[PDB]
């Protein structure tokens, strides 16, 4: 380290001041203390990550992990700013720490080539702070789930050294927002899941045979006329990635729209369509993860009060933003202690059980596993991840009464949002 | 009767008066929102003294007063 | 050709947009961490060109919350350093460097500002910031005034009138006309007959055509007005209701366009209004005085106000564009048709309104494209002009915004203190040459020695308002520091304010931004 490179940080370590957090204690070893024993974990080398990782860099972390299980596109170039374009192909997560511990002399970023999923809960426990850009709701519902596993409850009350600050940015075009999340302290992901917007899917039957807007002609062709052509070949998968299949779907919707009548069909509507495509720029980016980032400080460093809780950003008319502290659900299915209490007839079916994991606005879930402990061993009621398995029970979905459960058992609900069991408590009606 | 004139704040923050009761249900907050300004009430998010207002609820177990201001929020899914 | 690489935000600003960011150059004034950071951001959806013009030094400090400057760069010139790193970001723009200071440039070649789109200067001290503005103020070049204080930042805006006509409103009513329907509309309702049709047919007809049968009934029914109070409306729905038809067994189907009906009197029975913000357009002396000189903006302008004299029956021409519904492809097509013909039409009638302003302005009637006409005819309800106040008007003592300041400060803790504390520290600067608290030597004595700053500042202004002396000792704390993700978050705010004024789309703020990286809450304010 040379002369003057941490005098940005040091008067915020070495000073003392009003609006510090009433822990903060002043000395001039609380920098090398950080640089030295504090690790973060970042999650995603995306958009959001890669100006996470300057941030944190550059405020005095160094012993800083990454896991992105992605590969360089053409399309991050706009704003993942880690990667030139002769990086294409390469893991981000790689360039990403590659860039930074050359730009940022001394950095120990350490990169993981992995899904979040290849790691279990030994690995997580092991960071101070986790600050997580990542891709879509089904992936932050797992990362929150596994921090709250990690959370000890010593009969009914919990030892606070458990909890791991988990801080969540996310971004769509120019409106974004950031999270501070204390596991079993603090709303978490789940309480507040409703908060997303609709993931607008049309009828089915409008697809099928009923279109009025272009993107219901390459939805068409996406669910419905690839599965019947089988054009690359039978049994290749629809890749969204490749320049030759989106070409097909594009000439193959430009024929059922003209049928229709219908004008509206392009290449760039094509591709955003097939793939669900975020528009996405620099600059909203940069708001959120510095954000982030500044939670981080504070919160490693007490330096001063952490966000107490969320704050959304609005770019497109003037600049907006609110802040405020999301209330903790003394019910939800993921950071409440006790089991979720579900009411059905004893001649409910089982199917009912499944309807109501799936759909319910609450609990959410998209291919979930029943179990439950029937006579002297635990007994798969009925499981969808594995095929073996799900066709060995599929005839379990009818019954609740005839299957052997009694008012009062609990059921062990298993999912790939979440890493946790779901403890459910029956009641017979 | 009540005639409570509650204020919204928009995700620009625009601010919107609305006349309401007690009894009413969030879902017809919502309502009014889109009847001033065209925001479907499936994608408003209305937040108060910390709580998600659920659609089913009313007004009154919210302790939605007179001149109460409630915040549209959003949660984006992109990184 | 790689369009792929600006994929994500040609899906925000489009080619148009991009085409005019690449064109664009823009002035950074100081590469500290501030200026890099809004200059990372323009630089990677890729602005055409920038200078960055800075006459200091690297030192260690700077580079050490930089993500642009390197330990190799201490000893050399900021500007050269900061460009040579953020050039390989993005091979499809074009950097440069001045080594001469603002001040110097202001004194031997002022009108070297005239080359760029947008200054962005960053911070800079208070006599400098005013200079600048003044010269840019009467040179018309945009400027935006960013600055990383601590854990503050803030940014002002100042372009002297900024109108824009692709506004992009998160949402918007409908422009349906049900309730006041143009002549083809008319027709095409009359084409439908409720009960003579078939099984599907019925099912399947878009819920505008529904609502418009239903609303004649009501309006013969009632001989007079249309529902307007919710009591009315609801009965509508109920009149509505009853169309549902029923089966064999006695029971009303599940026809859904018809509940969308239902669901839709909310909105659908609007009154098409004139917005009051393009009321204001239209009665602003510089729409109602056309010259030689008008711009383009102001020409269309007109173009609307004698198209609501005339044609328009007294409002804006036709949208053409129409929100989903449940109906089939035939009749939702037709339905869309009808919609969007009325407007190529009415906008082909705005084009007429051009030409015959043209004729007193002595210009060829081509200078205004049907690509062009088309966005202000879409974009009619959505014109806005924003128009800032000069600095040498905020920092007057007879033109202050007491009023404003003064209601803010109402809540002690509201973010204009931080701007307050902002002014109180620039006089202290140029009393003291040097910023509070910065060497640990001389926190202690300028607690003492800022607060008698913000009096004086207080009482020039005559601003009889309270400051919590908390802040006066947070400000020393600060040491004029500039933590990177503090500056971060002002480059990506500002940012996207320089690519707003460069492409005209969107809204810019309207004046004075302050984020307080403390409380994570931020406030626009019109100083
Ligand atoms: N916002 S961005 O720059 O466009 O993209 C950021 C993402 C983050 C990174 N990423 C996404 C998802 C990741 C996972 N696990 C996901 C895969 C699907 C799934 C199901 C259930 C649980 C978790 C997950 N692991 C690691 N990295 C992920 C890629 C891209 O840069
Ligand atoms: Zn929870």
């Amino acid at each position: 380290d040379w002369e003057g490179r941490w005098n940005h940080v040091k008067k915020f370590l070495e000073r003392s001041g009003p609006f510090t957090h009433p822990d903060f204690e002043p000395s001039t070893e609380s920098l090398q203390f950080l640089l030295d024993t504090c690790k973060v974990l970042v999650i995603g080398a995306g958009g959001l990550g890669c100006e996470l990782l300057k941030n944190l860099a550059l405020s005095g972390f160094r012993q800083i992990h990454v896991i992105d299980m992605d590969t360089i596109d053409v399309s991050n170039l706009n704003r993942q700013f880690l990667f030139r374009p002769k990086d294409i192909g390469r893991p981000k997560a790689e360039v990403a720490a590659e860039f930074l511990n050359d730009r940022v002399p001394n950095c120990n970023v350490v990169p993981h080539f992995n899904k979040i999923q290849d790691f279990n809960d030994t690995f997580y426990r092991q960071f101070h702070i986790i600050v997580c850009g990542l891709d879509s709701i089904i992936a932050r519902r797992w990362i929150n789930g596994m921090l709250i596993s990690l959370l000890n409850y010593e009969d009914g009350v919990l030892d606070p050294s458990s909890i791991v600050p988990l801080i969540d940015g996310g971004t769509e075009g120019f409106k974004g927002n950031a999270r501070v999340i204390l596991p079993g302290m603090t709303a978490c992901i789940e309480c507040t899941l409703e908060l997303y917007p609709p993931q607008v899917n049309f009828p089915m039957c409008t697809i099928a045979s009923m279109p009025r807007l272009p993107e219901h002609c390459i939805e068409y062709v996406r669910m419905l006329q690839w599965p019947k052509e089988q054009p690359f070949g039978e049994g290749v998968p629809l890749d969204g990635d490749d320049p030759e299949h989106i070409q097909w779907i594009f000439q193959k919707s430009l024929e059922r729209a003209s049928q229709y009548n219908i004008r509206g069909v392009t290449y760039r509507l094509t591709q955003g369509v097939v793939k669900r495509i975020i528009p996405a720029v620099a600059s909203t980016n940069a708001v959120i993860a510095a954000v982030c980032a500044t939670e981080v400080f504070k919160i490693a460093t007490s330096a001063y009060i952490p966000l107490n809780n969320y704050l959304v950003f609005n770019d497109v008319d003037g600049l907006y933003t609110y802040t405020f502290e999301a209330e903790r659900k003394e019910n939800c299915p993921a950071c409440s202690q006790l089991p979720q209490n579900i009411q059905f007839s004893p001649s409910a079916k089982l199917q009912e059980v499944l309807d109501y994991l799936t759909n319910s606005a609450s609990l959410q879930m998209k291919s979930p596993a029943i179990t439950a402990t029937l006579e002297g061993k635990n007994r798969t009621l009925y499981l969808q991840s594995v095929t073996s398995i799900e066709e060995r029970t599929r005839p379990n979905l009818s019954k609740l009464k005839e299957l052997g459960l009694v008012d009062g058992q609990e059921l062990a609900v298993a999912d790939v949002t979440t890493p946790q069991t779901v403890l459910f408590k029956l009641h017979f009606t | 009767h009540h005639h409570m004139l509650i204020k919204v704040k928009t995700l620009t923050g625009k601010e919107i008066e609305i006349d309401i009761e007690p009894t009413d249900k969030v879902e017809r907050i919502k309502e009014r929102v889109e009847e001033k300004e065209g925001i479907p009430p499936q994608q408003q998010r209305l937040i108060y003294s910390g709580k998600q207002m659920n659609d089913e609820k009313t007004a009154a177990d919210y302790k939605i007063l007179g001149g109460s201001v409630l915040h549209l929020v959003l949660a984006l899914r992109g990184g | 050709l790689k369009e792929q690489k600006y994929d994500r935000q040609l899906r925000l600003w489009g080619d148009h947009g991009q085409e005019a960011l690449e064109s664009a150059h823009v002035c950074l004034i100081n590469a500290t961490a501030t200026g890099t950071e809004i200059l990372k951001n323009l630089v990677l959806p890729g602005i055409g060109s920038f200078t960055i013009i800075d006459g200091n030094q690297v030192s260690g400090e700077d580079a050490g919350n930089n993500f642009f400057l390197q330990r190799s760069s201490i000893g050399k010139n900021r500007a050269e350093a900061a460009m040579e790193f953020l050039q390989e970001l993005n091979s499809d723009v074009s950097g440069s460097f001045v080594e001469e200071s603002p001040e110097n440039l202001l004194d031997n070649d002022p009108s070297f500002f005239c080359r760029f789109t947008v200054v962005v200067a960053t911070q800079l001290p208070e006599s400098t910031s005013l200079r600048l503005a003044d010269v840019l103020w009467n040179s018309q070049i945009p400027l935006l005034i960013c600055r990383t204080y601590g854990l503050v930042g803030y940014m002002r805006i100042i372009i002297k009138e900024h109108p824009v006509i692709e506004s992009h409103p998160d949402n918007a009513l409908e422009d349906l006309r049900l309730d006041k329907p143009f002549p083809e509309l008319r027709e095409h309702f009359q084409s439908y007959d409720l009960d003579h049709m078939e099984k599907k047919d019925h099912s399947h007809t878009p819920w505008i055509v529904i609502i418009a049968k239903y609303l004649a009934q009501w309006y013969s029914e009632t001989n007079g007005r249309i529902p307007k109070t919710y009591k009315e409306k609801e009965d509508f729905r109920d009149l509505i209701r009853q169309g549902i038809l029923k089966n064999e067994n006695g029971a009303p189907e599940d026809e859904e366009n018809f509940e969308e009906a239902i669901k839709n009197v909310n909105t659908a029975l609007n009154t098409t209004q004139i917005p009051s913000s393009i009321e204001d357009i239209f009665n602003d002396d510089r729409c109602i005085n056309i010259t030689k000189q008008t711009p383009s903006f102001w020409i269309l302008a007109r173009a609307l106000k004698e198209f609501v004299a005339k044609e328009g029956q007294g409002n804006l021409p036709v949208r053409g564009t129409i929100p989903d519904m449940i109906a089939d492809s035939g009749k939702y097509i037709k339905l869309q048709n009808v919609y969007r013909e009325k407007a190529k039409k009415d906008a082909a009638a705005v084009g007429n309104h051009v030409a015959k302003l043209l004729q007193s302005i002595g210009q060829a009637p081509e200078s205004i494209s049907e690509k062009e006409l088309k966005l202000l005819c879409s974009n009619s309800a959505f014109l806005r002009v924003v128009r800032c106040r000069s600095l040498a008007e905020e920092y007057g003592l007879d033109t202050i915004n007491k009023d404003e300041i003064i209601s803010s400060m109402d809540n002690p803790d509201n973010e204009i203190v931080l701007y307050l504390m902002l002014r109180a520290v620039d006089r202290f600067h140029k009393q003291q040459g040097r910023y509070p608290g910065v060497s640990n030597y001389q926190v202690e004595e300028d607690i003492g020695k800022l607060k008698s700053c913000l009096t004086g500042f207080l009482q020039e202004y005559g601003l009889s308002v309270m400051v919590k002396d908390d802040y006066v000792h947070e400000f020393c704390r600060y040491g004029a520091a500039e933590p990177h993700t503090i500056a971060a978050f002002l480059g990506g705010a500002a940012a996207q304010e320089v690519i707003k004024i460069i492409t005209k789309q969107f809204v810019i703020f309207n004046n004075t931004y302050i984020y307080s990286g403390m409380s994570q809450t931020s406030a626009t304010f019109q100083l």
